[PDB]
């Protein structure tokens, strides 16, 4: 569905 | 960097500045907090109205870091709830972002992409709201270069997996022009040699692919079906779970689409999948077995030939129970829809005392699946004279035990179907 961008 | 850990309150305090290089900090800090993936703030990020401040940056185009780091912001605003992403959506973010896919540089149109795909990601309406605004044609143009091979590898896999997102989600299913549009470039992708990239492609191929025959058809005639195989075949589990998913999807199509299945050579890899230690492998390839068992009888003939009636028996012997069950039905199939010479290949094949130890299963639908099978090879046996033979056959294993106990059962057409057997083959 979504993928949130980590460091 | 001294950006890090800042108070939300200090967050605001630098956005509202009118200081674009002391905004610009308060929205790296921001984009700091939500990159975090111990809860980010997201619900207080948006609680103090930061959302139109982004969006305004978004078109700073003589500062291109600020664009950048409201669009990792937004993006991993955008990446929470339904609400997160809605309360992205009405601050005017989807033309910004589209606009943004045209900017020279390589990482703000990729993150544009990533804030597209998460948006598009959140259901049928944004997706489809993201296609009203036009963002295929700048998405499908990114990729308009005669070797995928010289764009960045994490570029490339984030555009597959936003247009994977833009293909994905039905009740609504996506525009037909949409997909048109869109498929010359996700074939192009399929042929690709990144692993991430294909399963991406698969997953966008098998969305499509979930659909009226229309779709199949759509999808099919671009002649994918042989690279579905191909990638079928492959030993990265991330990219045959969606090609087999796609290859089910097609072969509950015509019997046209499915012989183009066969033809591509897709049962050939099936004695693998019907034994993956996967189990989801496994079930999906069993229910794939069950949708072309339902076909012709030249179909049943191809997989009898491709001996995948063994590997029937065995999954119907031991594998998880859903397994089980979609091996019921691609035998229920099988028997109902083959001649009589399949039916006894079948029986040969040792199908029955795995099919009557299934009979002591407490789903009910399982019983009526196997009984209609059971009734079906019975009719092929009386047209050989041979009903004895099967009815010792069945009591020798231990099924007509489960039968006479299945006319207690408490639904309704399933005591009706045993005891019309009990009498009818048993006296």
């Amino acid at each position: 569905r979504k993928r949130q961008k980590l460091m | 960097q001294g950006t890090v850990n800042w108070s939300v309150e200090d967050i605001v305090k630098g956005i509202n500045s009118n200081n674009l290089e002391s905004q610009l900090q308060a929205t790296q800090a921001a984009r700091k907090l939500l990159s975090r993936e111990k809860q980010p703030p997201i619900d207080n990020i948006i609680r103090a109205g930061l959302i139109p401040k982004f969006v305004s940056f978004l078109g700073k185009t003589d500062c291109s870091p600020i664009q950048f780091e409201s669009a990792w912001a937004l993006t991993n605003i955008a990446s929470g709830t339904s609400e997160q992403t809605k309360a992205v959506v009405d601050g005017g973010a989807i033309p910004a972002f589209i606009s943004l896919l045209a900017s020279p540089h390589a990482h703000i149109s990729e993150q544009a992409v990533w804030a597209l795909g998460n948006i598009a990601g959140d259901g049928s309406a944004f997706r489809d709201l993201v296609i009203k605004h036009g963002a295929i044609d700048p998405l499908l143009a990114l990729l308009a270069v005669p070797d995928l091979s010289t764009l960045a590898c994490g570029y490339l896999r984030n555009l597959t997996w936003t247009l994977s997102n833009l293909c994905r989600n039905k009740n609504p299913a996506p525009p037909l022009d949409a997909v048109e549009q869109i498929l010359p470039t996700l074939v192009r992708l399929l042929h690709h040699n990144d692993p991430e990239v294909l399963a991406d492609s698969c997953w966008a191929i098998s969305y499509l692919t979930d659909g009226p025959n229309e779709r199949i058809e759509m999808v099919v005639k671009k002649g994918v079906v042989p690279q579905l195989v191909k990638l079928l075949g492959a030993t990265e589990l991330p990219i045959v779970t969606p090609a087999l998913r796609a290859i089910g999807n097609i072969v509950t199509g015509t019997d046209e689409q499915t012989q183009k299945v066969i033809d591509a050579g897709a049962l050939a890899v099936f004695p693998s999948l019907l034994t993956n230690p996967k189990t989801n492998i496994q079930k999906e390839a069993t229910w794939t077995m069950s949708n072309i068992t339902a076909g012709r009888q030249d179909q049943i003939q191809q997989v009898v030939n491709h001996g995948l009636v063994p590997f029937l028996v065995g999954v119907l012997s031991k594998a998880d129970f859903k397994t089980q069950k979609e091996a019921a039905w691609a035998i229920t199939n099988y028997t109902s829809g083959g001649t009589v010479e399949q039916i006894v290949y079948l029986v040969h094949c040792g199908i029955i005392e795995p099919l009557m130890n299934l009979l002591s299963a407490k789903d009910t639908k399982i019983i009526q699946v196997i009984l209609d099978a059971i009734s079906n090879i019975f009719q092929a046996a009386e047209k050989l004279g041979e009903t004895e033979k099967l009815s010792i056959m069945i009591e020798e294993c231990g099924g007509l035990d489960k039968i006479e106990a299945l006319q207690r059962h408490e639904n309704e057409s399933v005591y009706k179907a045993s005891l019309n057997l009990i009498e009818k083959y048993f006296s």
